[PDB]
Order: structure tokens, then C-alpha cells, then sequence
RNA sequence: UCAACGCCGGGAACCUCACCGGGGGCGACGGCAAGGCCAGGCUGAAGGUCUUGCCGGCGAGAGGAGGUGCAUGGCCGCCGUCAGCUCGUACCGUGAGGCGUCCACUUAAGUGUGGUAACGAGCGAGACCCGCGCCCCCAGUUGCCAGUCCUCCCCGCUGGGGAGGAGGCACUCUGGGGGGACCGCCGGCGAUAAGCCGGAGGAAGGAGCGGGCGACGGUAGGUCAGUAUGCCCCGAAACCCCCGGGCUACACGCGCGCUACAAUGGGCGGGACAAUGGGAUCCGACCCCGAAAGGGGAAGGGAAUCCCCUAAACCCGCCCUCAGUUCGGAUCGCGGGCUGCAACUCGCCCGCGUGAAGCUGGAAUCCCUAGUACCCGCGUGUCAUCAUCGCGCGGCGAAUACGU
């Protein structure tokens, strides 16, 4: 059960969650610095204010939008690890309570077994599982299959969700929680483990992309 | 011979109601007193006050 | 309670006067206005020729509260004023005309003129039915202006139906009348 | 010592000109009246389907009849009573007094 | 679309070619002007003629 | 085919009814008694008909849920929320016809700015009507209770917390009248024109948001089974009434859905939190019976006064730990009830048992740009009883693109 120091928790400092701080993370990828928030705040939920205008996404702590990423139901309409995953009842769409507390599970596994601030190592698995991809161009009633370069804010989209699918695969199914999961994909990311969903990808978009150059 | 004539005053079922207009038996709006089908009731509405207002 | 007999009394408005547009076809029918007074039922029955709904009077200060269920009706009979204005009787005359064996166009033409010499700003009158041989047609004969659609199509402009009976079938008659104290919201005057 | 007046109408119109009647009256007279009070606004929907027959695809027309609803306390004078019962009443209003 | 229509211009046009100076570059004094000057029921139509006169005005005043 | 298939408001026990079996009625007008009944019989049951007596003194018209929607009217869907469709005078052509209605830039838009054998008009678009969100004035009950006064009750640590009833309209709310937004200011891009993108300020920003009204035309689109109607057809009948069956039949192929294939969970016990609407033989608080479904009384309420009404998803703790299982819940047996004249064919609810497929789904394909989509439950329509449906309501609430 949670100790009641923990199920009434009040914070005092402006701090993510009231515990985690962010004065001491640091980016390093001059192309995604102005993207990532970083902004003090308590608690990460935006009720949707920031959606209409175009580049509104850079306004949102990375937080929140990691939480709206994992509240998801798994893959429709294409296979991931193989598979679709279809929840439709037992699915937390529109449960941001749910995706908090993952969340905040993982992060404070990941800081049990690193030493380090949580959304360090997720800021550096961010900046090693966004890919720098592959499209078809006509230049003139031909087509040619090119390789085109990616944006910052599509990196991110990207990443996240990748990491996001990571977690909810190798929670499929299976004895592992989404926490532990999303935990075991973080810290994999962020030291550049090939067990890692996010860092497969990517790998494997540079690969192809290479290719048709 | 004068009786088998005239129907039984049913007092439940989709027989035990007309439209006053039309003589239908099936689809009378029921809502608030009103004994009238849907055709007739759409016919003449305004007649009676309602409205758009949409 | 409140919309019980409300209801009850705006339904049987509805259909008395139905029975009235179809009993008094010949005189020229406009409209209807009933009030209950505490010695009884004020009923006063529009018409564009009085003198045919009058003993025919005393048949339907009887019948309406014999059938209908009224109490205590006497009935009073105005005559309409500037009665080219109002699209039901034209509707009917047109009717009573088309039956008569008068050709369409003429008799079309006729209305029209009739109709916008007593002032008018706008008619329209639409045929349709089997005029010319044995498959159906459809024809307007317009004039002026109208305001087709929007609310003050609804507000300002007076519309009626009524139907021709003919030996062959059934001819539709669809009238539309604006009148001349109308006016529009960009129809602006200036200083 | 106290009668409640309960206005109802499908038109403000009437309403309008049967309260300022009211106030004119308890003014020019000496006797208190507290209001008018607008009481919420009762509206009857009436949805249905358009077509007779039942192909083409479905569409609905929504009818909607409004009902607006004034209250009014007028002390119950004498003179208030004589002078107040004998208003033009219009056809398109209802009215309903009693004691209190 | 933010087109002003045929009458909004054109009343614009004739109430500027007369009462020229009556009006300003401010559209709360050009929007009591057309309220005195039109008969107008609507305050959407009002606003727009007001805000086309300050336009007019803008331009010939100081330019073309 | 889109535009048929939870459509004909089509949730059919009788009625509805138009189908099947069997009975009984029925001649407006016109010229060559009818009928009511005690007992018994035929009969599913019947003065329907026979015994018994007594009382009483031929063709048409109506009607038709019969045929023709390829004889019609009226209404509805689709082209299409498309921006198009016409007229006068002049001009070009022998003429059918053309121009205007074209070119450039420009808008959601034949919406606008310039040029031109065209100059001027009209219908549509817009304007118009309804609701949402912000501010001001008026109003204070059946709505509200903050500050005021009096009582009453409780806790620990007299500091706090509750309940009344006086007395108030401050706050909320209700509903009438007014204001406010206009590319208006500033930047850029655009013919210096019409205009485009962005910044502030601001409740709201680029026809603010969402709806109603859908031009001229056409589709031999659908509806004679909503009513109205031409022709054709049916009189003891295809007309009008009663009883019983059927539309609920099932080797199968399809559309739209509900429940699931589990831990992004199942169960048990505790803790929270709405709105829309409706309500006389109707809603029914409150008390008592009953394990449950349900039963007996019954205050009040014609509805800002009473009722339907402490919604579910969500939170906390405990059990289960990846299994055809404490998943799943079809099918069948015994029993207990409600509605109704009648529950077998053919209704709905409750308890104990029983415990089938299903381990994420090929080829293909659908809906969705923000309080939107996904997830959750509620009201109302139909309705004696019956909602996996239609029309609406709030709760929690994203991802991507500002393009072709
Ligand atoms: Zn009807």
C-alpha cells in the first residue's frame, strides 16, 4: 500500500510534481533546445489551449505531453511488434489521472536505479532516439523515392511516441507492468541499448534513408 | 346483426387511438393532449404557434 | 393542465376552420376569429361575398356546437377589404376559373394584372398538373419582386395553395403575394 | 393581506403592456407591488422526420413553442382590486390571481 | 472573408462624398456619425461602414 | 451502388392488418312488413340460425391499406450549402446563336478592384432569424444565504464546526432592455486598389463559435400503404365486425451494432462528483413487510415550491498474478413475481445451479481537425407491459496539419 507521506503528498516548491526539479537538466542538440519546455511548474495538464495555433507544441512541458502519448490505446490500423493492439474497453483514452501515475511510477524507478534526474535521462534519450528520412518526389511526371531531412518538433512527435509504443509492447500481454516498461525503455534509449524500440527505429530510418540518397 | 358492427372501446393498444384529421391508427404524436399523426402535425404546425428556432 | 386544453383548443380552431374553407368555398373564405365570451362563443367568419353564407347561418350555429362540442355560438360575418391582396381567394378563384373551363395562360395573365393594378410589389403564381395532354408539367408567371428565401420571406410575404378538380385530374395552384409597405434591411434610406 | 398575480404568454408584448398597466396603477394609487418577476421560460420541442415514406436519407424538423411567465404581489387594496380586474385582457395572455 | 459587400461601400462612398469633413480617423466618432447620419438597425453593417470611411479617410488624407 | 438493408418514426401477444382458416352483417335515391326476445338445438361461442311461441305494424350510390408514383397534386431525398440562372435596350452574325455572364488580381461565394460593343436591372450568395460565451441598468419569488441578530447541539486544547428562524437581494441564478469586434492599431507581403500572414491588447480575432431558412432548373428518383384525386376493378364481395393462427418460421450469404477475447484488468468492501427533460387515476417522498424482484398505506405536487434524482467511468484497501483462469458469458433445469380480458405459439424482471465459441484478427475497407475525436453513463420518443434503436444531455478529455 502507499504510505500516507505519499498518497497525501504537498508540495512546498515550484518543482515537476512537487519533487523533481529542472535547473540542473541541460540539452545539448542545438536543434531541439527550442523545442524541449523546461518551464518550473507543479503540475503538467494544459486542457487543450495550445492545440489550435500551429506551433503551439512548443509550449507544453515535456511532461505533459509524454502523459498524453501514453494515454493511448496501443496500434490501430498498422502492427506494432508484429501485432495490433485493440483495448476498446480496458484502453485509458481519456484518463489523464491513469497516465499521471504511470508516469510518476516510472520516473521514480528510474531515479532508484540510475542516481540521476529522470527527466535528464529522458531529455537524453529524446535526443538519441529522434532520427535526422525518405519520401517520393516528381520532378516532372517522374517519381523518385529521395531522402529529405526532418524538423525538430517532427523529431519529437516521432520519439515520443516511439517510446510511448515501446512501453505499451513490452507491457503487452504479459507480467510487466507499463511503468516498469516505459522505465526499461527510458534508461535503454538513453545509453543507446539496441533493446530499445525507439533507438531500433531510428537506426533503421538512417539506414534505409542512406540508401536513396 | 346490429351488433356485429360497431368496434369494442379499446382502452390500451395502437387501436384505441386516431388522428382526428386523417382517421391513421400507427405513428400520432402523443406529446401533451395532442391526437394528431406526424404528417398532419407537420402540416399544420405554425397554425398552432410553433416554430424554427434552431 | 395548461397545454392539455390550450392544445385542445388550438386543435379545434385548426379544423373548424378546415371545415369552413371547404363549406364555404363559393363565397370567398379569409380567415376565422373565435372568442369565448361569458355568454358564449363570438364567432366571427371573414368572407369576400357575405350574402352566400346567408338559413346556411343557422345550419352552422347549430352544427359546429352539435358536432364540435362549443356552447352558446353566434356567428358574425365581416366582408374583406381589398380582398386582390390576399392570396387564399385568389387561389380559389384562379380554381373556380381553371373549372369553369377558362385556358390557363389567360386566366393567369388575367390574375396577375388584377392583382398588381390593386397594388403589389411582387407575384408569383405556379401551375402544375396535366395542362398540356396526358404527362405532367410545371410553369411560373412572375412579376416584380419577391424574397424567395430568409425570414422575411416567412414575415412579409402572403402564400396560399388550393386545387383545381378537373375530368381529368388534379391541377395545383400556388400563389405568392408581397404587398407595397414592405421593406428590406439593405433597403436603407438616407438622410 | 397580500395577492399573487400569475402572467403567462406566447408574446412579451402583452406582458409589457399589462405590467406597466399594473405599475401605473399602484403608482398613481397608494399600494405596493413587488416585481414583476420573470420566471424561467417554458418551451415545448416537438421533433419529427420530414419524409412520408421512408427512403431517401432521414432529416428532422424541430418545432418549438415558447411560453414566457411574469409573477407580481400587489398588497390587495381595495381600489387595487377594483381598478386592477377591470384591464383590457388580451386573448394571447393568461392570468391567475389569488390570496395570500 | 473579410470582403465589405456592394451597399456597405457604396453608402460609404456617398455619405463620404457628402459630409466629407463630419468625419475622422477614429472609428468610434466615425461609427456615432453614420449612427446619426443612416438609418441603420443593425450595429454590424454600422462598424463596417465606419471602419471603410477611417480607411478612406487614411488614404486620401495622406496619400492615394 | 453512392441516394435499399435499427428505413416506412415498422419496439406487430388481441387491436394495428393489409396474409391464412372459419363465422356473421350490408342495397342511400328509385319503381315489380322489417325486426326484439324466455328456454332448448347446430355451433369455438352466439335470437347467427331451427323447435317454442309472445311481441312489435333487379341497376346504382356509399365504402375500398384493390391496380397504375410511366395519368396527377402535395411532400421528401440527390446534383448541392454548388454559385450559379435569367431580362431590357443596343451591337455582331443569312441563320441557329453570340456579347453582356470575358481578361488580370481577388474571396467560403457571378464575393470585389481595374480593362474591354456593351450599358443597365433581377433571383440566389450575403443580408435575415435562434442559441453560447464577456460587461452595464431593472427586477427579488416558488430561486440564493455572504455579512447581520437570536435560539439549540457537538469536539481536543473555548478555539472551531454544524442546525433552525428571523431578517436581507450582497454572490449565484433567472429574464427583459442596452454595450462590445471593426483587419480597428502596429509590423511585414501585395497595382499605391481590392486584400494575405503575423504581434500585442483583449471575454472573444480574423464571415468569433454552432445552427434555421436551401435560387432557376433537372433527375419518368420515392410515396395512390398518411390524407386528396382521373381512369380500371370488386356489392352480399377485394365493403364492415368478431374468434383463432401468422408477420417471431431457419442447412446459408450480407449490412449496422452489443459483449468480449483480460493486468492500460476481474471481484469484495468503503469514498466522491452532473445536465437535459418529463409528471392526474400521473410523479410519488416518508413509514412498514419482503433475501431479491416486488407488495400495503400515504404527505405533497397541476410544477423555479413536490417527485423522477446521492449517475457511471474515477479514488482508497484487500484477494487473484498471465491461466481458457476468480477472463468470457452464450445455451439449458427448478423455483419466485409484474403488466394485461388473454403471456403455449409469443412478453419483461429476480434467486440457485449449468458454464459454448473466443489468446488481437488476411485481401480489403470506415469515421474523425478542438471542448472536436476516443471512453462513461442519463433523459425523452414509442409505451397497459417491453430499448443492444432514433432524437438529445452532461462527465473525463487528446494526436497530428495549418498543406496538395
Ligand atoms: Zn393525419
Amino acid at each position: 500500500a502507499k504510505p500516507l507521506t505519499e498518497r497525501f503528498f504537498i508540495p512546498k516548491e515550484v518543482k515537476v510534481m512537487g519533487r523533481w526539479s529542472v535547473e540542473d537538466v541541460t540539452v545539448e542538440d542545438p536543434s531541439l533546445k527550442p523545442y524541449i519546455n523546461l518551464d518550473a511548474r507543479i503540475l503538467p495538464h494544459s486542457h487543450g489551449r495550445y492545440a489550435k495555433k500551429p506551433f503551439g507544441k512548443a509550449n507544453v512541458h515535456i511532461v505533459e505531453r509524454l502523459i498524453n502519448k501514453v494515454m493511448r490505446s496501443g496500434a490501430s490500423h498498422y502492427k506494432a511488434g508484429g501485432h495490433f493492439m485493440r483495448r476498446e474497453h480496458r484502453s485509458i483514452m481519456s484518463k489523464k489521472m491513469k497516465a499521471y501515475e504511470v508516469v510518476k511510477e516510472a520516473f521514480m524507478i528510474i531515479e532508484r536505479r540510475t542516481k540521476q534526474n529522470p527527466i535528464q535521462v529522458l531529455v537524453k534519450a529524446i535526443e538519441n532516439s529522434a532520427p535526422r528520412d525518405t519520401t517520393t518526389i516528381a520532378f516532372g511526371g517522374i517519381r523518385y523515392h529521395m531522402s529529405v531531412d526532418v524538423s525538430p518538433l517532427r523529431r519529437l512527435d516521432i520519439a515520443l511516441k516511439n517510446i510511448a509504443l515501446g512501453a505499451s509492447i513490452k507491457c503487452y500481454r504479459n507480467k510487466t507492468t507499463y511503468a516498469q516498461a516505459l522505465a526499461e525503455e527510458i534508461i535503454a534509449a538513453a545509453n543507446k541499448d539496441p533493446k530499445s524500440f525507439a533507438y531500433s527505429k531510428k537506426e533503421e530510418i538512417e539506414r534505409i534513408a542512406q540508401s536513396s540518397r | 346483426k346490429a351488433d356485429y358492427n360497431k368496434r369494442k372501446p379499446r382502452k390500451f393498444g395502437k387501436g384505441a387511438r386516431r388522428c382526428m384529421r386523417c382517421g391513421q391508427y400507427g405513428p400520432i404524436i402523443r406529446i401533451h393532449g395532442l391526437m394528431l399523426c406526424r404528417h398532419c402535425f407537420r402540416e399544420v404546425a405554425p397554425k398552432l404557434g410553433f416554430k424554427k428556432y434552431e | 393542465a395548461i397545454e392539455r386544453y390550450f392544445i385542445k383548443e388550438g386543435v379545434k380552431e385548426m379544423l373548424i376552420d378546415e371545415f369552413l374553407e371547404k363549406e364555404l368555398r363559393r363565397a370567398g373564405y379569409g380567415g376565422l376569429d373565435i372568442k369565448k365570451t361569458p355568454l358564449g362563443t363570438k364567432v366571427t367568419i371573414f368572407a369576400a361575398n357575405p350574402g352566400y353564407v346567408i338559413r346556411r347561418i343557422r345550419e352552422l350555429t347549430r352544427i359546429l356546437e352539435k358536432q364540435f362540442g362549443l356552447e352558446n355560438p353566434q356567428i358574425e360575418v365581416e366582408e374583406i377589404k381589398n380582398p386582390y391582396l390576399n392570396a387564399k381567394v385568389q387561389a380559389v378563384r384562379l380554381a373556380q376559373a381553371l373549372e369553369r373551363g377558362i385556358h390557363f395562360r389567360r386566366a393567369a395573365y388575367s390574375a396577375i394584372r388584377a392583382i398588381m393594378r390593386n397594388g403589389a410589389r411582387g407575384v408569383e403564381i405556379r401551375l402544375s398538373g396535366k395542362l398540356t395532354g396526358e404527362r405532367a408539367k410545371s410553369v411560373r408567371f412572375y412579376q416584380g419582386y419577391l424574397a424567395k428565401v430568409g425570414n422575411p420571406a416567412e414575415t412579409l410575404v402572403s402564400r396560399g395553395y388550393a386545387q383545381a378538380q378537373l375530368k381529368l385530374g388534379v391541377i395545383g395552384v400556388k400563389v405568392s403575394i408581397m404587398p407595397p409597405d414592405a421593406k428590406l434591411p439593405d433597403e436603407i434610406e438616407i438622410k | 393581506q397580500k395577492a399573487r398575480i400569475k402572467l403567462a404568454s406566447t408574446n412579451i408584448k402583452a406582458l409589457n403592456e399589462v405590467t406597466d398597466q399594473i405599475k401605473q396603477i399602484a403608482e398613481r394609487t397608494g399600494v405596493r407591488m413587488s416585481g414583476p418577476i420573470p420566471l424561467p421560460t417554458k418551451r415545448i420541442r416537438i421533433t419529427t422526420r420530414k419524409s412520408p415514406d421512408g427512403e431517401g436519407s432521414a432529416t428532422f424538423d424541430r418545432f418549438e413553442l415558447r411560453v414566457h411567465k411574469r409573477l407580481v404581489d400587489i398588497e390587495a387594496d381595495e381600489r387595487a382590486m377594483r381598478q386592477i380586474m377591470r384591464i383590457r385582457v388580451p386573448e394571447d395572455v393568461t392570468i391567475e390571481i389569488e390570496l395570500i | 472573408g473579410n470582403i465589405k459587400q456592394t451597399f456597405i461601400k457604396r453608402t460609404a462612398r456617398e455619405l463620404f462624398d457628402r459630409y466629407p469633413d463630419k468625419f475622422t480617423r477614429d472609428f468610434e466618432h466615425n461609427k456615432k456619425m453614420v449612427a446619426e447620419l443612416t438609418n441603420v438597425t443593425s450595429k454590424t453593417i454600422r462598424n463596417r461602414i465606419a471602419g471603410y470611411i477611417t480607411r478612406l479617410v487614411r488614404m486620401k488624407e495622406e496619400g492615394k
